[PDB]
């Protein structure tokens, strides 16, 4: 988050650090259904945003419909609407990393639907995505607005830290781990190589 | 009227051995539950009998209007049909004069709440149905997948908020016409109308003003709470998380701070409400609204003595020793201390209260106190008394001070009024408070607990409170020796940290110590490692009561009175006198806790 | 029949049925009042004493046959009713200025109810009655009835009144010459206005369901019942529920959803046949503003003259001290001696102004010392409950601030606030204060003012003043260790210093004894209340409450003599036992307890003179609170063989 | 994610006395002359 300047700009990073804050998982409505009971017929409409898309579009700001093309009233059916998940976190520098009595830099990623819940605050990560300028930078009438969106999260795991370590086990490892056990004297070889 | 969706499985069933057809009206109410509640509600106002009780004095001020717009329905009715009959321009008649007419719509006219039973997993299981219903989930396991489905909640309860009324219709009058206008709201804030909207009114240039009129309006009974997860549902490091509950109609005003509960409800969307540079998309909150409630542990308080109370309570009883059998029932896999678990029964039943007259109690509840050496299984005990009552907390020395056991000042999100949050103290109220490490409060949490036993009530004086708190709890404690051993060197008070006045207000006092038997450690070992090996207890001639016959037997014992005779007075008179002139050559020579007392009396 | 839309009410038929119960009226039974025209009494004497309010007890209703329609109709539909009985009243009076002044009724006795917390909404528009101590008050608030609007063209002067709380601002002149459009101003100072006041309560009903903490309401009383509640006060109040929708802000018109609740008060009770009247002493101007505001509040009871006959038949007695004594607490077997200092406690001395500035109060304070497992806690319950003002405090659970005053920010308005706190709540009544000897010394140091001037001094940001704190401090105290050992002396038993000991007018050692007939007495006492003479709580409340109200003793020359030899022989033993505190030094403050135990006793007894028998049984009591009757002089020490039950 | 509420209104009293030149008294009137004004024996304008 340090080296992480405005050079790299719409390109593809990976960033290091450790996950100091997450938000609350929040529900995205992207299509709704509706019924009206004077014509017995259902009707739906599409909505999307800028953090969708890599590239940029021209926006289409539809409306939330309550009345038909005639006059008719639509009841809103909401088991039939569907809805997907969104969190956003802030990622800052490693604090044995970082220059002492310094202050950190920070990062916002932006996360959602799968990649929605898979770390906590206070965690080793590395995460990969894009970096993406947003809006206008006040130019319509302090800069342009910064965020990466998330593809790759990886938790990773240090010295005392509450990231556990575990490894994939090779068959080959297995038959190893199970050979050594048959010996009568698996404590003795174990033990002693304990530091 | 609570919709029972196993009465509708039974009759789909009953559609389908007979050979008709139907269709699959558990899922669609299951998966779209927030329409049938008003398919179903005007369904049964169109099937409705009649009343049989000519409206009195006795009645409701609701019910007064609500009969009284019917009569002012039909008459307009007969009006018409007789002045479009004088002009003669018998079925079109009707639908003239539906349309030509205006009448108070059928929300306005009834009186009757609908509310869904969950699917049991009973009846889901005879007949070969899976029941997303009545399966449990926590708070994580609900996304956005969930929303506008029938489901059930496993939690705990944090906060209840009070009975407010909630605004649905209101009324308004006109002066100039004399008509009813009734506007609808369905947001949290709403504009109040000005002008009048009638027919009359909208058509002269003359338009009247309107008045709100409080008793027309529709009202709700409104309530917010807030539901917690249990601790073996959260993963492993991670810090349980929260969810909110609505509640309306006749459902209020039946989940309390503290209890763990089964919730039926229709998950339903809400708009955001946070910050504006943090909104990407149509983003929305979560909100779960009420239909059924359960309770794992019944309240006493509301025990009535049906029919199948009775043939349990009969079958109980018809095997006698019931004292023993229930005393043994308390945590069956601690070995030994049966005088310990008869007097933690009488703790659990409890006595009686007497207003002696110019409105003065005596508490009638008991105060047990434990002492003993290191590993004697104090703790257990502590958290099975805890574990059997319906209302019971388990709280440690330290980590529970100050305001978190008298109470606390807050300021009520929904309803914006200045509220008391209750600590351990108040939300044990009717029921059991278990301390652990007694020796190590502070004396401040020391006072509170001396208040409590003696008279029952919490009295605090500091900036911003000026009240007393009704607390009506009995208190289980536990406490190791000041040397960690006992000292039998020492006097008994010399071993004892706590001053001897708090230890002459608990009724029983137990001391536990550990004197090394040979003999008696390899029946202590047996249970130990006999249990490490089977998940059950060792004995095979006796039978454990579940706690839910237990709770049922404590209640209904707590549902009487016994009275003392005069040949029971001069028993306990005899046996006071001895006691009290044995006690002082006890406490002359330092070996004893306490001097007999006029306590000691109350407590036997 | 006409119905009113909405009700079940016919106006016609209400007013004839209520004219023939208020012309008629029936009811262990006498023959002079019992079986009399009941209500032309009330209605003859009101307009005889120059009055404007009836005050209309309720359960009257629920026997007469005809009216008892009339009973549920005003429990449901107080608006429309109140109004119906009102020219009742009217019509009658003239039946019998009554052609230009307005009655009111005031119901005092719905019954029912279980608390604001059980109702639903349901319950909108309805009459309730409620009980609670009284913490808060705002100022005055001026509401607008009929407004004053110039033109500004013209100078043509309009009066308009509010209905149902909207004013009609006119578009148009109303001369017929100038007829402008918009010229109507609005002139503030020369509109009608009207009184209105919001009042905190804390409600204490009867039935508390498991885990209610304590909640405040809100009051509104207007016009007459202004200034007719003061904080600390225990009162009955009637009055009818509302809801009122709430602006989300200032700047926009929309409202909340969510309603807000209340209530309309109608009737206030400052009165109870089981508890104290307050003490006039402290209300003198309160009594004289009610009289010039014509709120017909009553703060005393009424005393008939069969009554009054009784009150001195009872005083005539020969055993009159020993029955009071008796009837203190008639569940509490215990010394008549610690029940008197309770009874002298409760008359309390004789208040006394100079002219000159200075005030001298007749207050009691009395300390409780004693072993553990006594009844000492059930007197503080007791003496709580039968003094009109008090208030509980523990030992390890009070603050200076707590007791003395604070800063608070109220949810309604949003502004900060000034309000009371334990020992000015107290004014006028008894404060008990359980494990003295537990509390701080930052909190023991409040105390010293309140004993010696009975005042309090604050100088915090935004208030400099001096508060009235006249209360009676009664207080208990836990001995040091297990027991009281006769082997010390009393300064080494009680962890509280010496000189803080001598502050206390009474100072009482409750005692531990093994006696087998006192046991067999306390067994047997104790026993018979679990099955199923002495003067009833209402006559000892009465006899209390007319004996503090209107008689005063002053001292006599024989008295004098007496209450200085006395000083001296205290002062004159142990002058050799004063560097080493084993005894309780005697000071001034001993005097004046002397003084103010002799005017209590006159007091009892309804005499206006303090004779020598008063000095001689205060002195009495005075040594024989503190067991001087079984110490040795030289060591400190109790023989037990000599300290008789 | 909700609806449009509704208004909607029901006659309970009877409003002020009507003055004659008011718009309903006018179509009232109106509507009365239509079905009975009479020429002859027959009622021409309900008929045309
Ligand atoms: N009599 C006993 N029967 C069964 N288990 C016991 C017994 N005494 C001790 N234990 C076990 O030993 C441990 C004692 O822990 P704890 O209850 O905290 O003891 P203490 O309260 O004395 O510190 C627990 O695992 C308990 O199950
Ligand atoms: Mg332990
Ligand atoms: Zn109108
Ligand atoms: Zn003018």
């Amino acid at each position: 988050p340090r080296t992480l300047t405005a050079q790299h700009l719409n390109k593809l990073v990976s960033v290091e650090g450790i996950v100091t804050k997450t938000s609350l998982v929040r529900p995205k409505l992207i299509r709704s259904v509706h019924y009206a009971a004077k014509t017995g017929r259902f009707h739906y409409r599409d909505y999307t945003d800028a953090t969708t898309t890599l590239t940029t579009r021209i926006p289409t700001p539809a409306i939330y419909p309550t009345e038909d093309t005639e006059g008719n009233k639509l009841t809103t059916e909401y088991g039939y609407s569907t809805f997907i998940d969104h969190q956003r976190i802030t990622v800052q520098e490693m604090p044995e990393m970082a220059p002492a009595g310094q202050l950190p830099r920070s990062i916002d990623v932006i996360l959602d639907d799968d990649l929605v819940d898979k770390t906590k605050p206070g965690d080793r990560v590395n995460v990969v995505g894009v970096f993406k300028s947003l809006g206008a930078g006040g130019m319509n009438q302090i800069g342009f607005k910064t965020l990466i969106l998330g593809n790759t999260v990886y938790p990773l795991h240090a010295r005392s830290t509450g990231v556990a370590a575990r490894q994939m086990l090779t068959d080959f490892d297995i038959r190893n781990i199970n050979k050594l056990s048959k010996k009568k004297d698996i404590f003795d070889i174990l033990s002693q190589s304990l530091a | 009227v609570i919709i029972d969706l196993d009465d509708i499985l039974q009759y789909q069933n009953e559609k389908f051995l007979q050979g008709t057809q139907a269709d699959d009206l558990v899922s669609a109410i299951q998966q779209n539950a927030n329409h049938f509640t008003e398919l179903f509600c005007r369904a049964i106002d169109n099937n409705m009998p009649l009343p049989t009780k000519e409206i009195d004095y006795k009645d409701d001020v609701l019910d007064v209007i609500l009969n009284q717009r019917r009569l002012r329905n039909e008459r307009m009715l007969s009006d018409r049909t007789n002045e479009i009959r004088s002009e003669n321009l018998n079925d079109a008649l009707r639908e003239v004069v539906e349309d030509e007419t205006e009448l108070f719509p059928p929300n306005l006219t009834r009186r009757y709440f609908l509310y869904f039973k969950p699917l049991s997993q009973n009846c889901a299981r005879r007949y070969r149905k899976k029941a997303i219903s009545s399966k449990p989930l926590s708070v994580r396991q609900i996304k956005g997948d969930f929303l506008g489905q029938l489901i059930t909640v496993r939690g705990i309860i944090t906060r209840v908020s009070d009975v407010k009324p909630a605004v649905e219709v209101i009324a308004y009058t006109c002066d100039q016409c004399g008509y009813e206008v009734f506007q609808e709201v369905n947001s949290r804030t709403f504009t109040p109308l000005s002008e009048c909207t009638s027919e009359e009114c909208s058509q002269n240039q003359t338009k009247g003003q309107l008045f709100m009129s409080t008793r027309a309006s529709k009202f709700s009974a409104f309530q917010e709470c807030k539901i917690q997860e249990l601790s073996q549902q959260v993963p492993v490091g991670h810090i349980p998380r929260s969810l909110n509950i609505h509640v309306n109609g006749t459902l209020v005003r039946s989940l309390s701070p503290g209890d763990i509960v089964d919730v039926t409800g229709i998950f339903l969307p809400a708009p955001y409400t946070g910050f504006k540079a943090l909104k990407a998309g149509l983003l929305t909150e979560t909100y779960l609204e009420a239909q059924f409630v359960r309770q794992h542990k019944k309240k006493f308080a509301s025990f009535s003595l049906t029919s199948d109370v009775e043939e349990r309570v009969m079958e109980l009883i018809t095997s006698g020793d019931v004292y023993n059998r229930l005393a043994k029932s308390i945590a069956p896999e601690i070995y030994g201390n049966l005088d310990v678990k008869k007097a933690l029964l009488l703790l659990l039943v409890g006595g009686v209260d007497k207003r002696v007259g110019d409105g003065m109690k005596i508490r009638g509840d008991i105060n047990v106190c434990l002492m003993g050496d290191p590993g004697v299984a104090k703790s257990q005990l502590l958290k099975a008394i805890c574990k059997i009552s319906p209302r019971g907390v388990y709280t440690t020395g330290k980590g529970s001070s100050g305001v978190g056991l008298t109470a606390a000042v807050m300021k009520d999100p929904v309803t914006d009024e200045m509220i008391l949050e209750g600590g351990a103290l108040v939300l044990a109220d009717n029921g059991i408070c278990c301390i652990d490490e007694f020796d190590k409060m502070d004396e401040s949490d020391r006072t509170a607990i001396h208040e409590v036993m003696e008279q029952q009530t919490i009295s605090i004086s500091k900036a911003g409170i000026n009240t007393t708190l009704n607390a009506r709890t009995s208190i289980l404690a536990a406490a190791n020796p000041l040397y960690g051993r006992y000292n039998p060197r020492l006097s008994p008070l010399d071993n004892i940290n706590l001053p001897a006045a708090l230890l002459s207000r608990f009724d029983i006092l137990f001391l536990m110590l550990d004197i090394p038997s040979r003999d008696d450690d390899e029946k202590l070992a047996e249970h130990v490692t006999y249990v490490h090996m089977h998940n059950k207890q060792p004995d095979l001639d006796f039978t454990p009561v579940e706690p839910s016959k237990m709770r049922e037997y404590i209640a209904y014992a707590k549902t009487k009175r016994p009275v003392m005779s005069e040949a029971v007075n001069d028993y306990v008179v005899q046996a006071y006198i001895r006691l009290r002139q044995d006690s002082k050559r006890e406490m002359d020579s330092k070996f004893s806790f306490g001097q007999a007392t006029p306590r000691t009396l109350l407590g036997i | 029949l006409r119905i009113i839309w909405g009700t079940n009410v016919s106006i016609q038929e209400c007013t004839t049925n209520f004219r023939n119960f208020l012309m008629s009226f029936k009811y262990f039974i006498n023959n002079t009042t019992d079986e009399e025209l009941y209500y032309i009494k009330q209605l003859n004497e009101m307009r005889e004493l120059g009055t404007s309010n009836l005050n209309l007890d309720a359960r009257n209703l629920l026997a007469y046959k005809q009216t008892e329609d009339l009973y549920h109709q005003l429990l449901n539909y107080p608006q429309e009713v109140i109004s119906i009985m009102d020219q009742t009243i009217k019509d009658c009076m003239v039946s019998l200025e009554i052609e230009t002044k307005f009655y009111k009724v005031r119901p005092y006795n719905v019954g029912s109810c279980k608390g604001m917390r059980e109702l639903n909404p349901n319950d909108i528009d309805k009459l309730i009655n409620l009980k609670g101590l009284v913490l808060r008050s705002t100022p005055v608030i001026p509401d607008m009835k009929v407004a004053f609007f110039k033109c500004n063209v013209c100078d043509h002067t309009m009066a308009v009144e509010i209905d149902r709380g909207v004013i009609q601002e006119p578009a148009r002149c109303e001369r017929i010459d100038c007829n402008e459009p918009n010229s109507m101003s609005l002139i503030h100072n020369r509109c009608s206005f009207a009184d209105k006041q919001v009042i905190k309560l804390q409600e204490t009903p009867d039935f508390v369901p498991d885990g209610q903490t304590p909640h405040s309401i809100s009051l509104c009383v207007y016009d007459e019942l202004v200034d007719s509640c003061r904080a600390g006060d225990r009162i009955e109040v009637t009055g009818t529920f509302r809801s009122i929708p709430i602006r989300a802000n200032s700047r926009q018109r929309v409202l909340k959803s969510l309603y807000k609740t209340y209530v309309d008060v109608v009737h206030v009770k400052k009165v109870s046949d089981k508890r104290l009247d307050v003490d006039t002493s402290t209300i003198e101007q309160e009594l004289m503003q009610n009289k010039v505001d014509h709120n017909e509040v009553e703060e005393v009871r009424q005393i008939t003259d069969q009554d009054l006959a009784k009150i001195r038949e009872v005083a005539a007695r020969e055993d009159l001290y020993s029955l009071l004594a008796r009837s203190i607490a008639p569940s509490i077997y215990e010394l008549e001696d610690v029940k008197k200092g309770i009874l002298l406690q409760l008359f309390g001395g004789t208040n006394k102004t100079f002219t000159k500035g200075g005030r001298y109060r007749g207050d009691i304070n009395i300390l409780l010392c004693g072993d553990p497992s006594t009844s000492k806690s059930q007197i503080l319950q007791y003496v709580h409950k039968i003094t009109p003002r008090g208030v509980y405090t523990s030992g390890k659970g009070s603050s200076a601030v707590g007791l003395t005053a604070y800063i608070t920010r109220d949810v309604d308005t949003k502004q900060l606030v000034l309000e009371s706190g334990a020992l000015v709540l107290s004014d006028g009544g008894v404060c008990c204060i359980d494990e003295f000897d537990k509390m701080s010394d930052s909190t023991r140091s409040v105390l010293h003012e309140v004993m010696e001037q009975q005042t309090i001094s604050i100088a915090k940001a935004g208030i400099i003043t001096t508060l009235n704190a006249r209360s009676s401090i009664l207080a208990s105290a836990n001995p040091i260790g297990s027991r009281y050992n006769p082997n010390l002396p009393v300064t080494e038993n009680i962890d509280l210093p010496p000189p803080l000991l001598s502050r206390f007018d009474l100072v009482y050692l409750v005692l531990d004894k093994v006696d087998e007939k006192n046991d067999r007495e306390l067994a047997k006492h104790l026993t018979n209340l679990y099955l199923e003479d002495v003067l009833p709580v209402e006559f000892l409340t009465m006899y209390i409450s007319y004996a503090k109200e209107h008689i005063h003793p002053i001292i006599t020359e024989a008295a004098k003599t007496e209450l200085v030899r006395a000083y001296v022989g205290m002062r004159k033993m142990g002058d050799d036992s004063r560097s080493d505190e084993k005894r309780i030094t005697a000071t001034t403050r001993q005097l004046e307890s002397m003084i103010r135990l002799a005017e209590a006793h006159a007091k009892m007894k309804l005499k206006n003179v303090v004779e020598l028998e008063d000095v001689q049984e205060a002195v009495r009591l005075i040594r024989s609170a503190i067991k001087d009757y079984a110490t040795d002089p030289k060591t400190g020490k109790i023989d037990m063989n000599l300290v008789q039950t | 994610s909700f609806d449009r509420p509704e208004i909607y209104s029901a006659p309970v009293l009877q409003g002020e006395s009507p003055n004659d030149d008011d718009n309903t008294e006018i179509i009232k009137s109106f509507k009365n002359f239509i079905l009975e004004f009479r020429l002859d024996s027959q009622f021409i304008y309900r008929d045309q």
